[PDB]
C-alpha cells in the first residue's frame, strides 16, 4: 500500500531547457525521456451498488486506472527517426498534434490473444491534516502481468469487474532519478478522444515532484522523505513555486 | 509444454501419501514444497442481467512467483503481486508504484461494494515430485469445513507424448482406489499459468 | 479380532443395546459425545414463509420445522452450503421442500410432516424424506389449521452437526453404563441405613459376577466393559449412529495427524 | 445479542491452525499444544490414551474456558522421544482401536437377524 | 565454524565419507543409474553411510543396496540386494540378503565393475524369487 | 391501491388516501394492513 | 413507563428520610521564601506513599504517552505505565514530590530520595 | 392475545402444567394456561458455574425450545390537527423535501407510511411515518432550503430490538383522528443472564449453557436441562423444592399430576415407596456420570423434574453502555435511560469510595471529562461569569469592572455554572477567586 | 401451544405421538401412564412432554381467521 508523497509545479515550453539543465546539475542524472498511456475506467452507472461494502463500512464508487509504456514509435510522426529519443523531442510536442489516435489506442485496448502489461492503480483523496507540507496520497497498486481466453482484451476484462471506459490520456515526459530516492517528473498530457486529441498542458510542462514510500506506518521514513522533498522546494525556490494541489483535484471518486 | 489437472473430489485425507509411495520407482527427486489457496467472488450487484456470471475465480499460485489468475466467463487475469517480476517499462515510466498489491486485497478491499469472497480453499503444504519427465505436485485442498479433496497438478516440459503419462497417472489413481476423480486438460483459446488456473476452476466445479 | 470387542444385545429398528469390552473409557465417552454432537445430519435449515394465516408465529412453525427428522442416509453425498461454490444453495447442497396447507374442511385440519414435499432434484440420493415412525403414517404434527386459515412456506434442508444445533442430532439418549457392581469404586453410595438396599440394581448386574465381600478392592482395576443403548431419532438407522460415530471420531482423529504431519514438514 | 454464532465451535476461522505447538520451559522435552475447535470429545481420547504410552511422563489437557472451543494439552515424554511421535503413536494407535471396533462393529450387527 | 579438534575430526571423517558417496552416486548416475535421495533407513547393518541406486528395468521396490564404512584408515563398500517398499510415508526392507554379499576395496571399483554389476544385478534380482 | 382487512368480515378492501378509514362491508371503523407479498426468511434454528 | 414488582432501592435517595425526621501565623507568612522547609529539617517521612506512587507513575506515563524522553533502556516494553514503573525502579523519573503541610508550609522531595518500600 | 394489541406482551412457545400440582390452581386455571416449564433439574456443583443462584442451562435443551418466548411490542401513533395546515399526515417521507429525517432506513414503510405486516425489522428503523408541515423560508442546520416544507415526526423502532412486523393496525380515534397500532414479534431464546426461578423464591440467572454432551447424565442417557447449585437449598431451607422435584419425578414416571396441596397428609415417605417401586432411589438420588470423561461422578446427583418459571427480565433489555451520547437540555449532563442511550449514574457514595479510595484524578475525571466540561471566563475583580467572550476576536470584557486584561478561564462542571447563575438569579454573588486571601 | 417436535432433555420425536396419546385416552380407555408407556415414552424426560403439554392451539383456533382465502 504505497502512499505517495508528492509536490506539484508548472513551467513555460520557453523554460523547459533551462530546467533540463538545472535539474541536470542538481541531480547529476542525465532526463530519461518517458511516456504511459493512462486509461480510467469508473463504475458502472446501470449497475445499482451499494455504499456500504462486504464490510459494514460505507464506501464511496472511484474511478480506477490502467497505465502501460507505449513505444515510441508510436508517438513519432515520420519526422524524427533521425533525432535521438532523449530530452530534446519534448520541444516538438507543442500542439494537440500526436501520431496517437483514438484508432490506435482502441486497438490497444481491444487488443486487434495475450495483452501487453498494466499496471491498475487506484487512488483516494489525499489526507486533510494540516499538519503536513507535502501531498500525501494513498495509491493502490498491482500489476496485470497478461490476459488470454475469448474475451482477452483488457476493455472486456475491465467490463467483467463492472467497470466501463471513461476516458484516457496519454503523458509523455522526462524524468530524474534523484538522490535520496526521489523521482522528478516533468510532463506534458494529452487527452485522447474520438474528436480529437487535446494537449491539456497547453504550452506549459506539468512537474511532479514524487517519493514512494511502502510503509505509511513508518513516520521517521515519512518525515524523511517530506524533508527531502522540502529540502529539493528549496533548492528550487524564486525559480519555480512547488506547493501542494487542491484536494479537490486529486480526489478520483465519483460524484454524484 | 502442457498441463493437466486431476482433482479426486472424494479421497481420504491420507491419499496423498498413499499415491505418493504408489509412485515409489518413478520418483526422481523432490524439489521444494509448495501451497495454493482457491478464492471465489460472487458479484454483489443488485440488478444483474441475463448473459452475465456472477461468479468470479481468484486463483493464486504461491509458485510460479506469486501470481494470481482471476476467471470469469473464461477470461484471465494474470496478476502478480511481487515486485521482482514486474517489467522494467511500468516501473520505469513510474506507472507502478515500485511495489504492487495482491489483486485479492484490492478486491477484498476497494472493491468489496462489487464483489465479495466467498469460499477460500488453502491447499497449503504441497509437494512436488519429479517423475521421468514429467511432475506432478500433490496438495491437499481445505474448505472452511476441514478436508475438502486432494489436488494433483500434472506439468511436462514438452507437449508431444503427454496423454499417456496422464492415463499413467490416471491408471495409479485407480490402483490406489478412486475412480471418481475429475480431470480437466481444457485449455483457453494462451499462456501456461492462465491454462492452470482455467484446468484448476473446472477440476474444482461439478 | 484383537482391539475393542462389541456384543449387541438387543437391536431394533430405533435402538441397539450393546456390551463395549476391551476399551478404555475415554474412547467410550468420546465415542458417546461423538454420536450426540458430531454426526451429520440433514434438517431444515432456512424456512421462507409465503402465506401464513395460522394462529402459530412464523418462526414459531419455523423451529418446529427445523427438528422435524428427515432421512440422511446419503448425507455424505451431500455438502456443506458454505462450502459450496452455489450463491445461497443448490441441489449439491441442499434439499428444498415445501408444504402448502390449506384449511378447506369444517373441522381443524393437522399439518402433517408427511405434508413436506421435496421439491429439488436428489439426484438419485437417499435423504430429504420426512422419518414418520407412527402406524398411522402422519408424521409430526407441525400445524394445526381451522377452516380458511392457509400455510404456503418452502424450507430448505442444509446438513449440519448437533454442535451447530440441536435438530441435526440423530442420537436421542444415550445410555451408558460401566461397573454395576462398583467394584472401582468410583461411586460412594449415599445411604440412610445400608447403601446395597437402598440403591436398587441395574439391569446390567446380571452380566457381572457380584462382589465376594471379602475381597480385598482391586486397585489394578481398570475401566471396561460399557453397557451403551443407543436411541435412533429416526434420521438414520441406529446402527450407522454406531458406525459414523466411529467414523467422525476417527476422522478428528486423522484430521490431527494431518496437521502434525504438515507442521511436520514445514 | 452477544451469542457466538455456533459454528466456530468447530470451524477453523481465518488465518488460525488446528494445532500450534510451544515448547514448554518448565520441564524438559515438554511441548504445549493448542487445539483449536476441539473440546473434551478430542482432549481426554487424546491424553488418556497418551498415557497408556511407557516413554510419555506427562500428559494432561485443559479447556481453559468453555467459551472457547479450544484446549491445551501439555506433553513431556522421556529423554531422546520428541512429544511430536507421541501426538503421532497415540493417534494412530486410536486411529487402529477405532477402525478394529468398526470392523467389529460389522460383524456383530450383521450377525443380528432380528433387525 | 568447528570449535574444538575433535569436532574437526568429526566434520574432517564425515567429509571424507561424503566425499566417498559423492563419488559412488556420480559414477553410478553418469553410468545411469537412479541413484535416490528421498530414502532413509534407521539402520543398515566406526561413522557409514549408505547408498541405494537403481537402475529402471528391473523388478519395482529393489536396489541395490551400497553400504560404505569409513574410518582414519581402511576404507571399504558393501554391496548388498536388498527390497525397499514405502508404506505410509515410510522405507521399509521388505527383504535384504545378507547372506551373498561381497565387499570389494574403494581403491578397485571402476566403470568396468560397473558394468558388470550391471549385467549382474538382474539376474541377481530374477534369482530372488 | 393499498390493501386492507376489516376485523372482523375478513374481506380484502383497497383504500386510497382520500378514503375514510371504514369497512364497505361491515362499517367496522379498524381495518389491518395486509400481509406483505414479499417472501420472508427466518432460520428454522 | 415500567411496572415491576422487584423492589430495585433508590440509591442516593435519603432526602425522603431527611425530610420525615427535619426538626430536633508565627514562622511564615503570605507566600514567601519561608514556607518551603530546607532539606536538612524536613520532617516528613522519607517513604513515597501509595498515593505519591499512583500520581507519579500515571504522571510519568502521561508523559511517556505524550513522547517524553525516556531515561532508563526498554526492554521491548510497550505500555507508558510499564515504563513509569521500570523508570520508577531504578529511580530515573526526573520529579519531585511538593508535600504541603496542613499551614500552607512544604517540603519538596524528590522521587529519587523518596524510598520505594511498597 | 393475537387479536390483543396490548405495549408488551411475552408468551411461551411451550406451556406446561407443573407434575407438581395444588387443588387450588385448578380453580385458577393455571393447568389451562400456564406460567412455566418442567424442566428436569440436576442439583449439583457441575462445573462452577452455578455458584452464588447461578443456573447451567442445557443449549441442546434450549435449541428444542425449553423456555423460548414469542416477544410481542405494540407502537401506537396518531395524527392530530393542531390548526389548520399544522396537521401531521402518514406517510413515506423522502430526504428532498422533509427535515431532520431519522438515519434510519425508510425503506421498509409503504405509500402509507406504515410498514406491511411480515416485514422483518432491525433496530432504529422506521415503523410508522409521520411528517408535519413547517414555516417556510427558514435557515436551520444549513441544509435548509425551500423544497423542505416538511419535517419528520416518523416512529422508529427501539434501538436494541429486533424482529418481525406482526400486525398493523389502521383505525381513528374518539375524535376521528386516523391513528394507527404496529405490532412487532420478536423472540427470546434463553441466553446467559436471562433470569429463571423455580415456584419457591430461588430466582436465578443462566451463569452457562452446556450442550448435551457435556452435561453430567445418568445410566439412562437423561441429561438436566437445569444445574442448579446445592448451596441455594440449606440457608434458604427451601425444603419443598426437593419434595417438589421428588414428586414430580413420580408423577411424570407413574403418568399422574402431584399433589402439592400445602395441608395434605401426603409425606416425603410415602413418594419415596413410590419412586422405589418405579425402580428408582427413593431419596430422588441417581448415580450420574460426568460429561467431558464419561466417568462416575462420586457423589450421587439429587435429579428429577422441577416447575421453573421464565421471568422478564431478560439481560438484553438491561445491557447498556455509552462512550458519548446526548446530553440534557437543563444541565448537560448524559441523558437518562438505556433507552435514550443514556448515562449511568455516578452517585454522591460512589464519589465516596473514590474518596477512600484516595483516586483524586478519577473523581475529577468522572465529574468533568466524563459529564460536563464547561469553558467559562471570569475577571479577577468581580468573581461573577459575566464577562463577554469574543475568541475569535481575542476580546475579553467584563461590564461593570470595564476590565479587559484581568480575565481568567476555569474549567467547572456546567451544573455548577447552571448552580451558580441560579444564586445569581437569588441576588447572591457566588464570586468565584483564583489566588487565596487568607492563610491556612 | 402445540406438542413438542421433540423432547427437550434428550430429543426424542414426540410430536407424532400426541394423537396417538389422545386415542389411547379418550377411546381405550387407559390411564396416561400406561398411554404413556404403550407409545415408547420409558424415560420421564420424554414422559413430562407429553404428560405436561397444555394443547392450547385449539383454543386459538376458536377464534375467526383475521385473513380469510
Ligand atoms: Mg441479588
Ligand atoms: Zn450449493
Ligand atoms: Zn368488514
Ligand atoms: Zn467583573
Ligand atoms: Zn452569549
Ligand atoms: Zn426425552
Amino acid at each position: 500500500m504505497v502512499q505517495q508523497l508528492s509536490l506539484f509545479g508548472s513551467i513555460g515550453d520557453d523554460g523547459y531547457d533551462l530546467l533540463i539543465s538545472t535539474l541536470t546539475t542538481i541531480s547529476g542524472n542525465p532526463p530519461l525521456l518517458y511516456n504511459s498511456l493512462c486509461t480510467v475506467w469508473k463504475p458502472n452507472p446501470s449497475y445499482d451498488v451499494e455504499n456500504v461494502n462486504s464490510r459494514n463500512q460505507l464506501v464511496e464508487p472511484n474511478r480506477i486506472k490502467l497505465s502501460k509504456e507505449v513505444p515510441f514509435s508510436y508517438l513519432i510522426d515520420e519526422t524524427m527517426m533521425d533525432k535521438p529519443l532523449n530530452f530534446r523531442i519534448l520541444k516538438s510536442f507543442t500542439n494537440d498534434k500526436i501520431p496517437l489516435n483514438y484508432a490506435m489506442t482502441r486497438n490497444i485496448l481491444h487488443n486487434t490473444e495475450s495483452c501487453s502489461p498494466w499496471s491498475l492503480q487506484i487512488s483516494d483523496i489525499p489526507a486533510a491534516g494540516n499538519n503536513r507540507s507535502v501531498s500525501m496520497q494513498t495509491i493502490a497498486e498491482t500489476i496485470i502481468l497478461s490476459s488470454a481466453g475469448k474475451n482477452s482484451s483488457v476493455s472486456s476484462l475491465m467490463n467483467g469487474l463492472g467497470y466501463v471506459f471513461e476516458f484516457q490520456y496519454l503523458t509523455i515526459g522526462v524524468k530524474f532519478f534523484m538522490k535520496h530516492g526521489l523521482i522528478l517528473e516533468l510532463q506534458k498530457i494529452w487527452q485522447i478522444e474520438e474528436a480529437g486529441n487535446s494537449q491539456i498542458t497547453s504550452g506549459g510542462f506539468l512537474l511532479k515532484a514524487y517519493i514512494n514510500v511502502s510503509r505509511g506506518t513508518d513516520i521517521d521514513r515519512i518525515n524523511y522523505t517530506e524533508t527531502a522533498l522540502m529540502n529539493l522546494k528549496k533548492e528550487l525556490q524564486g525559480y519555480i513555486e512547488l506547493s501542494v494541489p487542491d484536494r479537490q483535484s486529486m480526489d478520483s471518486r465519483v460524484a454524484h | 509444454g502442457k498441463s493437466a489437472v486431476i482433482f479426486v473430489e472424494r479421497a481420504t485425507p491420507a491419499t496423498l501419501t498413499e499415491l505418493k509411495d504408489a509412485l515409489s520407482n518413478s520418483i526422481l527427486s523432490v524439489r521444494d514444497p509448495w501451497s495454493i489457496d482457491f478464492r471465489t467472488y460472487r458479484c454483489s450487484i443488485k440488478n444483474l442481467p441475463a448473459d452475465v456470471s456472477k461468479l468470479m475465480y481468484s486463483i493464486t499460485f504461491h509458485h510460479h512467483g506469486r501470481q494470481t489468475v482471476l476467471i470469469k466467463d473464461n477470461s484471465a487475469m494474470v496478476t502478480t503481486a511481487a515486485a521482482a517480476d514486474i517489467p522494467p517499462a511500468l516501473v520505469f515510466n513510474g506507472s507502478s508504484t515500485g511495489v504492487p498489491e495482491s489483486i485479492d486485497t484490492i478486491l477484498s478491499s476497494k472493491l468489496s461494494n462489487i464483489w465479495m469472497q466467498r469460499q477460500l480453499i488453502k491447499g497449503d503444504a504441497g509437494e512436488t515430485l519429479i517423475l521421468d519427465g514429467l511432475t506432478v505436485r500433490l496438495v491437499n485442498l481445505f474448505s472452511s469445513t476441514g478436508f475438502k479433496g486432494l489436488l494433483i497438478e500434472l506439468q511436462a516440459d514438452e507437449a508431444g507424448e503427454f496423454e499417456t503419462k496422464i492415463a499413467g497417472i490416471e491408471g495409479h489413481l485407480a490402483e490406489i482406489r478412486a475412480k471418481e476423480y475429475k480431470t480437466s486438460s481444457d485449455s483457453l483459446g494462451s499462456n501456461e499459468i492462465c491454462d492452470l488456473a482455467y484446468q484448476y476452476v473446472r477440476a474444482l466445479e461439478l | 479380532s484383537e482391539g475393542p470387542q462389541v456384543k449387541i444385545r438387543e437391536a431394533s429398528k430405533d435402538n441397539v443395546d450393546f456390551i463395549l469390552s476391551n476399551v478404555d473409557l475415554a474412547m467410550a465417552n468420546s465415542l458417546r459425545r461423538v454420536m450426540i454432537a458430531e454426526i451429520p445430519t440433514l434438517a431444515i435449515d432456512s424456512v421462507e414463509v409465503e402465506t401464513n394465516t395460522t394462529v402459530l408465529a412464523d418462526e414459531f412453525i419455523a423451529h418446529r420445522l427445523g427438528l422435524i427428522p428427515l432421512q440422511s442416509m446419503d448425507i455424505e453425498q451431500l455438502e456443506y452450503s458454505r462450502d459450496c461454490f452455489c450463491e445461497d444453495h443448490c441441489d449439491k447442497c441442499s434439499v428444498v421442500l415445501t408444504l402448502q396447507a390449506f384449511g378447506e374442511s369444517e373441522s381443524t385440519t393437522n399439518v402433517y410432516s408427511k405434508d413436506l414435499v421435496i421439491v429439488s432434484n436428489l439426484m438419485g440420493r437417499n435423504i430429504g424424506h420426512p422419518i414418520i415412525q407412527d402406524k398411522e403414517g402422519n408424521g409430526v404434527l407441525i400445524c394445526k389449521l381451522r377452516k380458511g386459515q392457509e400455510l404456503k412456506l418452502t424450507c430448505v434442508a442444509k446438513k449440519g452437526i448437533a454442535k451447530e444445533h440441536a435438530k441435526w442430532g440423530p442420537a436421542a439418549a444415550i445410555e451408558f453404563e460401566y461397573d454395576p457392581w462398583n467394584k472401582l469404586k468410583h461411586t460412594d453410595y449415599w445411604y440412610e441405613q445400608d447403601s446395597a438396599k437402598e440403591w436398587p440394581q441395574s439391569k446390567n448386574c446380571e452380566y457381572e459376577d457380584p462382589p465376594n465381600e471379602g475381597d480385598p478392592f482391586d486397585y489394578k482395576a481398570q475401566a471396561d466393559t460399557f453397557y451403551m443403548n443407543v436411541e435412533s431419532v429416526g434420521s438414520i438407522p441406529v446402527d450407522q449412529v454406531v458406525v459414523r460415530g466411529i467414523d467422525t471420531l476417527q476422522k478428528k482423529v486423522a484430521s490431527i495427524l494431518l496437521a502434525l504431519t504438515q507442521m511436520d514438514q514445514d | 445479542m452477544n451469542a457466538p454464532d455456533r459454528f466456530e465451535l468447530f470451524l477453523l476461522g481465518e488465518g488460525e491452525s488446528k494445532l500450534k505447538i510451544d515448547p514448554d520451559t518448565k520441564a524438559p522435552n515438554a511441548v504445549v499444544i493448542t487445539f483449536e475447535k476441539e473440546d473434551h470429545t478430542l482432549g481426554n481420547l487424546i491424553r488418556a490414551e497418551l498415557l497408556n504410552d511407557r516413554k510419555v511422563l506427562f500428559a494432561a489437557y485443559k479447556v481453559e474456558h468453555p467459551f472457547f472451543a479450544r484446549f491445551k494439552l501439555r506433553i513431556q515424554t522421556t529423554e531422546g522421544y520428541d512429544p511430536k511421535d507421541a501426538l503421532k503413536n497415540a493417534c494412530n494407535s486410536i486411529i487402529n482401536k477405532l477402525g478394529a471396533l468398526k470392523t467389529n462393529f460389522e460383524t456383530e450387527w450383521n450377525l443380528q437377524t432380528l433387525a | 565454524r568447528a570449535e574444538g579438534p575433535e569436532e574437526l575430526a568429526r566434520i574432517l571423517q564425515q567429509l571424507k565419507l561424503d566425499k566417498i558417496i559423492h563419488v559412488l552416486t556420480t559414477m553410478f548416475e553418469n553410468t545411469g543409474w537412479s541413484c535416490s535421495r528421498i530414502i532413509k533407513i534407521d539402520k543398515p547393518i566406526l561413522l557409514q553411510r549408505d547408498l541405494f541406486i537403481r537402475l529402471p528395468h528391473w523388478p519395482l521396490n529393489w536396489y541395490l543396496i551400497l553400504s560404505i564404512i569409513s574410518s582414519k584408515t581402511s576404507c571399504v563398500v558393501e554391496k548388498r540386494i536388498g527390497k525397499i517398499v514405502s508404506q505410509r510415508g515410510k522405507w521399509n526392507l521388505k527383504y535384504l540378503d545378507n547372506s551373498n554379499v561381497m565387499t570389494v576395496k574403494l581403491e578397485s571399483i571402476t566403470y568396468q565393475k560397473i558394468m558388470i554389476l550391471q549385467r549382474t544385478i538382474l539376474n541377481r534380482i530374477i534369482n530372488h524369487m | 391501491t393499498l390493501k386492507y382487512i376489516c376485523a372482523e368480515c375478513s374481506s380484502k378492501l383497497s383504500l386510497s388516501r382520500t378514503d375514510a378509514v371504514r369497512c364497505k362491508d361491515c362499517g367496522h371503523r379498524i381495518l389491518l394492513k395486509a400481509r406483505t407479498k414479499r417472501l420472508v426468511q427466518f432460520e428454522a434454528r | 413507563n415500567e411496572n415491576f414488582e422487584d423492589f430495585d432501592v433508590e440509591h442516593f435517595s435519603d432526602e425522603e428520610t431527611y425530610e420525615e425526621k427535619p426538626q430536633f501565623e508565627q514562622i511564615r507568612r503570605k507566600t514567601l521564601k519561608e514556607k518551603a522547609i530546607p532539606k536538612d529539617q524536613r520532617a516528613t517521612t522519607p517513604y513515597m506513599t501509595k498515593y505519591e506512587r499512583a500520581r507519579i507513575l500515571g504522571t510519568r506515563a502521561l508523559q511517556i504517552s505524550m513522547n517524553a524522553p525516556v531515561f532508563v533502556d526498554l526492554e521491548g516494553e510497550t505500555d507508558p505505565l510499564r515504563i513509569a514503573m521500570k523508570e520508577l525502579a531504578e529511580k530515573k523519573i526526573p520529579l519531585v514530590i511538593r508535600r504541603y503541610l496542613p499551614d500552607g508550609s512544604f517540603e519538596d522531595w524528590s522521587v529519587e530520595e523518596l524510598i520505594v518500600d511498597l | 392475545y393475537n387479536v390483543r394489541m396490548d405495549t408488551m406482551a411475552n408468551i411461551l412457545y411451550y406451556p406446561q402444567k407443573p407434575l407438581g400440582t395444588t387443588r387450588a390452581m385448578e380453580y385458577l386455571k393455571f393447568r389451562e394456561l400456564p406460567a412455566g416449564q418442567n424442566a428436569i433439574v440436576a442439583i449439583a456443583c457441575y462445573s462452577g458455574y452455578n455458584q452464588e443462584d447461578s443456573m447451567i442451562m442445557n443449549q441442546s435443551s434450549i435449541d428444542r425450545g425449553l423456555f423460548r418466548s414469542l416477544f410481542f411490542r405494540s407502537y401506537m401513533d396518531q395524527e392530530k390537527k393542531y390548526g389548520m395546515s399544522i396537521t401531521e399526515t402518514f406517510e413515506k417521507p423522502q430526504r428532498t423535501n422533509t427535515l431532520r429525517m431519522k438515519h434510519g432506513t425508510y425503506d421498509k414503510l409503504d405509500d402509507d407510511g406504515l410498514i406491511a405486516p411480515g416485514v422483518r425489522v432491525s433496530g432504529e428503523d422506521v415503523i410508522i411515518g409521520k411528517t408535519t408541515p413547517i414555516s417556510p423560508d427558514e435557515e436551520e442546520l444549513g441544509q435548509r432550503t425551500a423544497y423542505h416544507s416538511k419535517r419528520d415526526a416518523s416512529t422508529p423502532l427501539r434501538s436494541t430490538e429486533n424482529g418481525i412486523v406482526d400486525q398493523v393496525l389502521v383505525t381513528t380515534n374518539q375524535d376521528g383522528l386516523k391513528f394507527v397500532k404496529v405490532r412487532v414479534r420478536t423472540t427470546k431464546i434463553p441466553q446467559i443472564g436471562d433470569k429463571f426461578a423455580s415456584r419457591h423464591g430461588q430466582k436465578g440467572t443462566i451463569g452457562i449453557t452446556y450442550r448435551r454432551e457435556d452435561m453430567p447424565f445418568t445410566a439412562e442417557g437423561i441429561v438436566p436441562d437445569l444445574i442448579i447449585n446445592p448451596h441455594a437449598i440449606p440457608s434458604r431451607m427451601t425444603v419443598a423444592h426437593l419434595i417438589e422435584c421428588l414428586l414430580s419425578k413420580v408423577a411424570a414416571l407413574s403418568g399422574n399430576e402431584g399433589d402439592a396441596s400445602p395441608f395434605t397428609d401426603i409425606t416425603v415417605e410415602g413418594i419415596s415407596k413410590l419412586l422405589r417401586e418405579h425402580g428408582y432411589q427413593s431419596r430422588g438420588f441417581e448415580v450420574m456420570y460426568n460429561g467431558h470423561t464419561g466417568k462416575k461422578l462420586m457423589a450421587q446427583i439429587f435429579f428429577g423434574p422441577t416447575y421453573y418459571q421464565r421471568l422478564r427480565h431478560m439481560v438484553d433489555d438491561k445491557i447498556h453502555a455509552r462512550a458519548r451520547g446526548p446530553m440534557q437540555v437543563l444541565t448537560r449532563q448524559p441523558v437518562e435511560g438505556r433507552s435514550r442511550d443514556g448515562g449511568l449514574r455516578f452517585g454522591e457514595m460512589e464519589r465516596d469510595c473514590m474518596i477512600a479510595h484516595g483516586a483524586a484524578s478519577f473523581l475529577k475525571e468522572r465529574l468533568m471529562e466524563a459529564s460536563d466540561a464547561f469553558r467559562v471566563h471570569i475577571c479577577g475583580i468581580c468573581g461573577l461569569m459575566t464577562v463577554i467572550a469574543k475568541l475569535n476576536h481575542n476580546q475579553f470584557e467584563c461590564k461593570g469592572c470595564d476590565n479587559k486584561i484581568d480575565i481568567y478561564q476555569i474549567h467547572i462542571p456546567y451544573a455548577a455554572k447552571l448552580l451558580f447563575q441560579e444564586l445569581m438569579a437569588m441576588n447572591i454573588t457566588p464570586r468565584l477567586y483564583t489566588d487565596r486571601s487568607r492563610d491556612f | 401451544m402445540i406438542v413438542p417436535v421433540r423432547c427437550f432433555s434428550c430429543g426424542k420425536v414426540v410430536g407424532d405421538k400426541w394423537e396417538s396419546y389422545l386415542n389411547l385416552l379418550q377411546e381405550d380407555e387407559l390411564d396416561e401412564g400406561t398411554a404413556l408407556s404403550r407409545l415408547g415414552l420409558k424415560r420421564y424426560c420424554c414422559r413430562r412432554m407429553i404428560l405436561t403439554h397444555v394443547d392450547l392451539i385449539e383454543k386459538f383456533l376458536r377464534y375467526n381467521p383475521l385473513e380469510k382465502r
